[PDB]
RNA sequence: GGAGCAAACCGGAUUAGAUACCCGGGUAGUCCACGCCCUAAACGAUGCGCGCUAGGUCUCUGGGUCUCCUGGGGGCCGAAGCUA
RNA sequence: GCCGCGGUAAUACGGAGGGCGCGAGCGUUACCCGGAUUCACUGGGCGUAAAGGGCGUGUAGGCGGCCUGGGGCGUCCCAUGUGAAAGACCACGGCUCAACCGUGGGGGAGCGUGGGAUACGCUCAGGCUAGACGGUGGGAGAGGGUGGUGGAAUUCCCGGAGUAGCGG
């Protein structure tokens, strides 16, 4: 039935840029809509789009990746080298703003979502609050 | 004046034989065929004669290499007709990669060069005027126009990528890019400067690789005829 | 119930020996009904469900505007990727 | 300690010289944690290495698509009570130092009370149709059960013809 739309989400887009694809569509929700902004915000994505595929809610989402590369294999760099679930229908993850984690030194982010909206860590740290801890991208 | 000169008999190639990353360059599949989009052709073909402008100008060098046996010839005519090297019979492995050894039988060939307008084009052993006289026929026949470059290429012009794939590999192994005539066949990423056309056409290789060497002496003037390119050309 | 086959077993060969391999017999059994047993190299040696990620080719079975397109199933080669 | 040394040239045994390491100690045995991401939460695996249950049906349980509203149990935030002393961390002090000790500061999971947030999880109420199920029409199939039935072959029985072997 599809257990977990996030993790649906987050997976769709790894595996579109692992092929280098334009674009990706995913089914549309609120939530995910949310998570694709701060995406966007931090310049992981190019951007994103509500669509209608066979007349259905979707969000293309303009993917983006580094320029064409020198020696053997000159497939682009990525800019989303890693993307990954951490809070799932398994096995929930809340965190206190205290221990909001730091992804790869601040290179990387962490969604997060929270009472105060979806957050990054920086963005929900200086708002000082915690939540759901729903994906960390690098 | 390119532009419908390239509909000519140049646009479309092969069919279902595909490589599904040369998708972009795709206009139709017509009657079955994939027909390759005449007008990105242009787009494609301004830029890589424009890295050849420079690349000319600049006095570097390209290495011309077709070995399928349509090319086999049109490619030694205009390779000649630019001063420039050529592979024709077999590409070697590592003429690149391995360039320096593979350059030790230059060095051989002109050895033997050295014996047939000679003094000991009368002496020798018996055995040793076909002995000798055999390899100059083989250096002859692979290191023809490989004689030429001294250091590797700055860049090389493919005719089909995928025929000739050992040598795309070395040029991007060692950062040579890769200017080539590529088709629905062929991977295009891993070519740097494409011309989407049509590596099977005597027709097609001909109007691309002379104009391309236009160019090549055009960036030095003094232009000559559009070439000895017409075999019995039918 | 029992034609044929055939553990055991009764004989013939072979062999140093031959409680076997080969030959000739041969009971249980193999067959049916009902009731037990519940095991296996019960193997794809691969838990079930769902989404996502190039293609090409052969095959079984539907539908379409039937050159080609579109479902379901069985194979082969293979993108990305994974793997000691 | 493990790998392994010793069978006439042993840096591996015993002694010598020399060297290394610690030093009022140095070794041994025993026990705990470590290394051991070798029970894996962080942090592992199951085609062939150990490992997918023989297959299903389905109970409890776990998990749960999209939109709106209510509650605020999880979750997050603020304030407050509690978390004794010792010990632990940091200062500054006392014994010549230190060990030991005095004073002061700083942390500290967890639990209580009051206030707040409502994204996600839960819950209540409402909606939707992409999951699921159903209806109409059409299909391929050694899926299963019961009854019937067909021809070929083997054995046996009876009859004919036939004669000296067949079989293996
Ligand atoms: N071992 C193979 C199979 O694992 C299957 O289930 C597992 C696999 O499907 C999958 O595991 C994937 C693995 O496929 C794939 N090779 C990549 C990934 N590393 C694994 O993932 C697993 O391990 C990583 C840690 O290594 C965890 O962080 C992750 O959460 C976990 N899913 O997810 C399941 C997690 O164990 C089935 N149990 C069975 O078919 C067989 O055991
Ligand atoms: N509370 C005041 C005193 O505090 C002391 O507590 C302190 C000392 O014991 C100790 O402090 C000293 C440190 O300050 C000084 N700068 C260095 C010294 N190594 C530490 O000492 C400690 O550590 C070492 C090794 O951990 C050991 O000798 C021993 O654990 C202890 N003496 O750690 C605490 C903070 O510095 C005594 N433990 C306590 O008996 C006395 O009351
Ligand atoms: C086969 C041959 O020349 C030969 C010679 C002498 C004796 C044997 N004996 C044979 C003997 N008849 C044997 N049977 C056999 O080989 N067959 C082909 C039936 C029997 C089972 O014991 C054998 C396997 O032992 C054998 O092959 C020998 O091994 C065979
Ligand atoms: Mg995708
Ligand atoms: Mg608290
Ligand atoms: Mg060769
Ligand atoms: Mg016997
Ligand atoms: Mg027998
Ligand atoms: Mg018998
Ligand atoms: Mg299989
Ligand atoms: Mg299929
Ligand atoms: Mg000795
Ligand atoms: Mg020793
Ligand atoms: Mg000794
Ligand atoms: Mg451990
Ligand atoms: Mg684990
Ligand atoms: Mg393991
Ligand atoms: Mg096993
Ligand atoms: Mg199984
Ligand atoms: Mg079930
Ligand atoms: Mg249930
Ligand atoms: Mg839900
Ligand atoms: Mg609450
Ligand atoms: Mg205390
Ligand atoms: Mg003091
Ligand atoms: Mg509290
Ligand atoms: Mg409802």
């Amino acid at each position: 039935m599809l257990t977990d739309p996030i993790a649906d989400m987050l997976t769709r887009i790894r595996n579109a840029t692992r092929v280098y694809k334009e674009s990706t569509d995913v089914p549309a929700s609120r939530f995910k809509e949310e998570i694709l902004r701060i995406l966007a915000r931090e310049g992981f994505i190019k951007g994103y789009e509500r669509v209608d595929v066979d007349g259905k809610p979707y969000l293309r989402v303009y993917l983006k990746y580094g320029p064409r590369r020198q020696g053997p294999d000159p497939r682009p760099e990525q800019v989303i080298h890693h993307i990954r679930r951490i809070s799932k229908p398994g096995r929930r993850v809340y965190v206190g703003v205290k221990e909001i984690p730091r992804v790869r030194r601040g290179l990387g982010i962490a969604i997060l979502s929270t009472s105060k909206g979806v957050l990054t860590d920086r963005e929900a740290r200086k708002l000082g609050v915690g939540g759901e801890l729903i994906c960390e991208v690098w | 004046v390119k532009e419908l000169l390239e509909a000519g008999v140049h646009f479309g190639h092969e069919r279902k034989r595909w490589n599904p990353k040369f998708a972009r360059y795709i206009y139709a599949e017509r009657n079955g065929i994939h027909i390759i989009d005449l007008q990105k052709t242009m787009e494609e073909l301004e830029r890589t004669f424009r890295f050849i402008e420079d690349l000319a100008m600049r006095g570097g060098t390209i290495l011309f290499v077709g070995t399928k046996k349509q090319a086999q010839d049109i490619v030694r005519m205009e390779a000649e007709r630019a001063g420039m090297p050529y592979v024709n019979q077999r590409w070697l492995g590592g003429m690149l990669t391995n360039f320096k050894t593979i350059s030790q039988r230059v060095h051989r060939l002109e050895e033997l060069e050295a014996l047939f307008a000679s003094p000991e084009i009368e002496e020798r052993p018996k055995k040793e005027q076909v002995r000798l006289k055999h390899e100059l026929e083989r250096l002859q026949k692979y290191l023809s126009g490989f004689r030429l470059l001294k250091r590797l290429p700055d860049a090389i012009f493919v005719v089909d990528p995928t025929k000739e794939a050992i040598a795309v590999r070395e040029a991007r192994k060692l950062f040579i890019p890769v200017i080539a005539l590529a088709d629905t066949d062929s991977d295009p990423d891993l070519v740097d400067y494409i011309i989407p056309g049509n590596d099977d056409a005597i027709r097609s290789i001909q109007l691309i690789l002379s104009r391309a060497v236009d160019l090549i002496i055009q960036a030095r003037g003094g232009v000559v005829e559009p070439s000895p390119s017409y075999a019995l050309v039918q």
